[PDB]
RNA sequence: AUUAAUAAAUAAAUAUUUAUUUUUCUUUGUAAAUAUUAUGAACAAUUUAAUUAACUAAAAUGUUUGAAUAUUUAUUUUUAUAUU
């Protein structure tokens, strides 16, 4: 599960970061905003 | 093998979609009650309830306003095309709590409220997050300043 | 009334959704 | 009622990803500085990002 | 160039058979339980079962699939009316997995009773035997 | 009903080599007196139908035997089972499946 | 006829919105949900390209 | 307004469950008499 | 009370006698059209502009030998989604396309099958990891998707799927 | 400009992107790959897209563990932007 | 480029049948346009900059002056290409509501917001599988252009004695191939 | 909605302004301040139960057989699709 609230292991490998961590929670990629692949919008919005 | 099935028995749900077929508004207010809390309100509406005793109660008051299909939890696994290891429970919890109308408020009145609060709360985010930025900076002067002094 | 939304729902025209330019480094 | 409309809100780090791009890299220096353990250079990286 | 797709992962049932061989045709008849009366399918019902949702514009390809594309291959952009339809879309999956959230829950806690319907199902319907015991 | 007890046993050992007891009792008791290879329903899920995918598909080839404490109760999960399609049912007890061996 | 015989499930075809469009990942045990919320939140039209 | 509410609820199940009454003369409804199940002349088969 | 007394004066010249000479007739006589113009494009127009298509087509279709009924529900059946209009235009302008459409119906050629519902690979049951590398499914999923842009049209990246999925390699450095 | 299905490379873009949030960031590289590919194809040379798709292989290089990878291709990224005129003050931030 | 089959015979047989100039019914803004290598249509508002290439993809029908293929319900390698020429909008259409009873006039303008687009090219690349009979549902491994896939006959049998019987000439003239 | 007149929780309807995030599968317009308030039925029966619409297109609504004809009883002929 990725979008849990609580924390996730990291035993496996530590030079694995999840991306939350490389780049925070209010930062997200700039999809590709296109009639056939549209992506999520306003996360704050999406937040709560 | 003529025998009853030898392994754990796992019991599997239903679930029900109903469909609008006549103007609901042409009945009484209680079957147009019933018909809002299966979530309809026009012909041609659809939607997608749970197979419990209430949805049942309700579905059978206004059933000749209704038309229902039927669909095991197996089966509808399959049509939204997802592991069968993965659990609708687990698809719920993931997914978020504010998608739409997150709940039927007691009036609009509340409902206004609730998207306030929304709003208040958003905004609240990136108060406290320059407010943290502010005390962190006060806390990293601090302690240089501590330093300068010893 | 109340609305539930169990129907498609055209999204509302809002001051928001104006197609921002992206900023631009100068050319010089 | 329908007061949500008086108090609307839009979100910098949504409304420009640029503003949150760079708040993002100036958290990771002040990160870098505290592993480090410099301290002028926290001090001025978080004092820009609250400007910003 | 065009497109045609009638799945969202663009796979489709075999549709011509192999040489020779008798091909599949679908029920011509309503979906009706009864054996009669013995009605064939209407248009609509024929748009249903094609995957229409009984119009031509509502569901499908004619619905999902963009109306345009620049020469050069770049995609059109998104509407407000097509964010609102992925919302509806994503709106019914929400439900449905709600739904079968709450049945699976209501299964757990032992909520979902053994008898086949409620109390006023039971006693107008005759079709449903005595659970007395 | 009951019937003698050799029959039964050489019958359940030579004949199923498989499941074929449906039992039908209350928690406690069928704690108190288990039995392993008999499995555990309930008399409502059998008449109202919630049983019917794991119950045999070969209705004249499968031959069910019920465990249960109440005669009344025996016989509603036998109508159950002829009304979903299954017409060989026989009802035992636990003392006959002991002294038969099967427990 | 306007009395249609017909099953609901086909009254709301999930063929062209299966369970990937929420959780892209779903097929890979990874339980991601990217689901475009409400319609209120749409920042508007943006260009694929420059040109 | 949860007080309302339920009344109404409670108002809507209680006009829409009870479709029809047993006639007063076989059982008065008022009197709490009421009538049980006569299976006798009854069926098995799913008719 | 508004009334449309500036916009209804300008096209007062499209009257007669005394409801183009005198402002009154002439603007009640044009609130008056608008109205039932309004209310009948609103109520009516559809109606017969959808009839006389409807019976365009079944001309066409008598004279092939079917009729309006029979080929509108064998469209159904076909799954061949040309509206009344267009269906009107091409009996009008492509008699031969409209003939074929016909025949199509006539013939018993198997009908499209119904959408197909999206299935699960077995990838995603396979466990990973087992006890650097991609999951199955994600590689089956990239492979369908790269195939995917493959057959869209004849671009130039290449029909080599597996060349295209490869493609990472092209970009990563050796160390 | 030559044809090349954008809207088929942007899906496989979105879907990489998705992969990079859940953390497959294998997956979400070789999405990236078959995109950048494409992007280079298509695109002239010192273009916004191509030099944004690199930048993001880079990010999924980094994030795999091709460290030496990431660093070379966002240099190449680097370069781009210096060739390019007026770039994206948002791209280039990022 | 061309139409392609696995079958030779059948493909060098075909081919020649899609030179020429064809029309497409292709379905955009929820309307469906008839349209040619140098027509212009008054399509809904599309969100495309003036003198842009644009491409339709989704088309219900291809066809010419000697083949025609349909779409059940669209079409596969079809290259549809237009040039938009305008972005405005058509005649005001003027919608007056009022009712006698309320002091109350309401006067909508609906300009319809149009894209003028001029179709500058089309063309088909038809993968077929073979021959497709049409009186069986079944497919012919083997095609024969020479002989009809479906023969057919005359109608009168003389038990029908109230048949109206038309000229002879047209009750029963034999039909050409139209393959050689 | 409607109780004139001693220690009884509360008139309602309409309009204006304004107020309360209480948990349960879903759903749900509750409250306060203020302004105004004759648009008016006689019997019988039963009852603690019965004139509204943005444009384009789409669109599912709709003359015989317990006789007759005949003679001094015998004869006769008793589903669809589609349209607002």
């Amino acid at each position: 599960f990725i979008g849990v609230t609580g924390p996730m292991p990291q035993a496996t490998s530590v030079s694995t970061k999840s991306y939350t961590d490389t780049y925070g929670s209010r930062l997200r990629p700039r999809y590709p905003e296109s009639w056939d692949t549209v992506p999520p919008h306003q996360p704050s919005r999406e937040l709560l | 093998a003529a025998a009853i099935a030898p392994g754990p028995y796992r019991r599997v749900g239903n679930i029900f979609i109903v469909h609008c077929d006549d103007h609901p508004f042409k009945h009484s207010w209680e079957v147009n009650r019933m018909l809002r809390e299966l979530r309809l309100e026009f012909k041609g509406q659809t939607t997608i309830v749970p197979d419990i005793p209430q949805v049942r109660k309700r579905i059978w008051r206004v059933r000749h306003i209704v038309k229902v299909d039927v669909l095991d939890l197996d089966e509808a696994k399959a049509l939204i095309g997802v592991p069968e290891h993965i659990s609708f429970t687990d698809l719920a919890s993931q997914l978020p709590p504010s998608f739409g109308r997150v709940k039927a408020v007691p009036s609009p009145v509340i409902r206004s409220k609730m998207n306030f609060m929304k709003l208040r709360r958003m905004r609240l985010r990136d108060v406290l997050h320059r407010d943290a930025l502010e005390l962190r900076l006060l806390e990293l002067k601090r302690s240089a300043m501590k330093n300068d002094e010893q | 009334v109340t609305r539930l939304y169990t129907s498609y729902y055209t999204g509302v025209l809002y001051p928001n959704q104006l197609v921002q330019p992206k900023q631009r480094l100068p050319a010089d | 009622y329908n007061f949500e409309e008086k108090f609307v809100y839009f979100s910098p780090f949504d409304y420009d990803r640029t503003f949150a791009l760079v708040d993002q890299c100036l958290e990771r220096a002040e990160t870098i500085f505290n592993e480090i353990g410099d301290v002028e250079g926290a001090i001025r990286v978080l004092q820009q990002r609250k400007e910003m | 160039y065009s497109e045609a797709r009638s799945n969202y992962d663009g796979t489709s049932l075999p549709a011509w058979p192999a040489p020779g061989k008798k091909p599949t045709y679908p029920a011509a008849l309503s979906e009706l339980r009864l054996p009669q009366p013995r009605m064939r399918k209407t248009r609509t019902e024929w748009m249903y079962y094609h995957g229409h949702g009984g119009c031509p514009g509502k569901y499908g390809p004619s619905r999902e699939i963009a109306d345009f594309e620049y020469a050069d291959g770049t995609p059109a952009s998104i509407s407000g009316r097509r964010f609102a339809f992925k919302h509806h879309q994503d709106h019914l999956l929400v439900q449905l997995i709600r739904a079968a959230a709450t049945v699976e829950r209501y299964d757990a806690s032992g909520l979902l009773p053994r008898i086949p319907g409620t109390a006023e199902q039971r006693n107008w319907d005759p079709a449903i035997p005595l659970f007395l015991d | 009903h009951m019937v003698h007890d050799s029959h039964k046993l050489r019958e359940k050992l030579s004949s199923r080599k498989g499941i074929f007891v449906i039992d039908v009792r209350d928690p406690g008791e069928r704690k108190l007196n288990p039995v392993p290879r008999s499995v555990a329903l309930h008399h409502h899920d059998l008449l109202s139908g919630a049983s019917c995918p794991i119950l045999p598909q070969q209705k004249s080839a499968a031959e069910l035997f019920v465990l249960a404490s109440n005669e009344s109760r025996g016989l509603n999960s036998a109508a159950a089972l002829r009304r979903w399609g299954y017409d060989s049912v026989v009802q035992v007890d636990y003392n006959t499946l002991v002294e038969a061996g099967y427990v | 006829r306007y009395r249609l015989f017909h099953p609901r499930r086909e009254a709301i075809p999930m063929h062209m919105c299966p369970a990937k469009t929420i959780f892209p990942l779903i097929n890979s045990n990874n339980l991601l949900v990217k689901t475009r919320n409400s319609w209120e939140d749409f920042t508007g039209r943006k260009e694929f390209d420059e040109d | 307004a949860a007080a309302a509410a339920a009344a109404a609820a409670a108002a809507a199940a209680a006009a829409a469950a009870a479709a029809a009454a047993a006639a007063a003369a076989a059982a008065a409804a008022a009197a709490a008499a009421a009538a049980a199940a006569a299976a006798a002349a009854a069926a098995a088969a799913a008719a | 009370h508004y009334r449309a007394k500036l916009e209804l004066d300008r096209i007062r010249s499209m009257l007669r006698g005394r409801a183009r000479l005198e402002r009154k007739v002439g603007l009640k006589r044009l609130f008056f059209l608008m109205r039932t113009q309004t209310r009948y494009r609103v109520e009516q127009q559809a109606h017969w502009e959808r009839a006389i298509v409807r019976k365009n087509v079944d001309s066409a279709a008598r004279e092939h030998g079917t009729g309006w009924q029979h080929l509108r529900n064998e469209l159904g059946r076909q799954n061949v989604m040309l509206l009344p209009r267009s269906q009107q235009l091409l009996a009008q302008y492509e008699p031969l396309a409209f003939r074929a459409v016909v025949e199509l119906c006539a013939s018993r050629i198997p009908p499209p099958p119904p959408p197909v519902v999206a299935s699960v690979p077995e990838e995603s049951y396979t466990l990973w990891p087992p006890a650097s590398l991609s999951h199955p499914a994600a590689r089956v999923e990239l492979r369908c998707g790269v195939e995917r842009v493959l057959r869209r049209g004849p671009s130039g990246l290449g029909n080599n799927v597996n060349e295209l999925i490869d493609a990472w390699k092209e970009f990563d450095v050796s160390p | 400009r030559p044809y090349v299905p954008l809207g088929e490379v942007a899906k496989l873009e979105l879907q990489g992107d998705y992969y990079m949030e859940g953390g497959m960031f294998q997956e979400a590289l070789e999405h990236y790959g078959v995109v950048a590919k494409a992007y280079n194809y298509a695109y002239p040379e010192n273009h916004a897209q191509r030099i944004g798709i690199r930048i993001k292989l880079s990010a999924a290089f980094r994030q795999t563990g091709r460290l030496e990878s990431s660093l070379a291709n966002i240099e190449e990224v680097l370069r781009m932007l210096d060739a390019s005129t007026r770039p994206s003050l948002e791209l280039i931030c990022e | 480029n061309g139409l392609r089959c696995p079958d030779a015979l059948i493909t060098r047989t075909l081919n020649p049948l899609l030179n020429g100039p064809k029309f497409a019914v292709i379905y955009c803004g929820n309307h469906q346009y008839k349209v040619a290598v140098g027509d212009v249509i008054a399509v809904q508002r599309l969100r495309v900059e003036i003198g842009s290439h644009i491409a339709l993809k989704k088309v219900l029908m291809v066809g010419g002056p000697r083949f025609t293929a349909i779409g059940r319900p669209l079409l596969e390698g079809v290259r549809v290409t237009a040039q938009v020429e305008e972005q405005k909008r058509m005649r005001n259409v003027v919608s007056l509501f009022a009712t006698p009873g309320r002091r109350h006039v309401r006067w909508v303008d609906a300009p319809h917001a149009a894209t003028i687009i001029r179709i500058c090219e089309i063309f088909y690349s038809p993968n077929v599988v073979g021959e497709l009979d049409k009186y069986k549902g079944e497919l012919l491994e083997t095609f024969t252009p020479g002989q009809h896939t479906n023969p057919v006959y005359p109608v009168d049998d003389g038990y029908d004695v109230f048949r109206k019987k038309d000229k002879e000439a047209m009750e029963n003239a034999t039909t050409f191939l139209d393959l050689l």
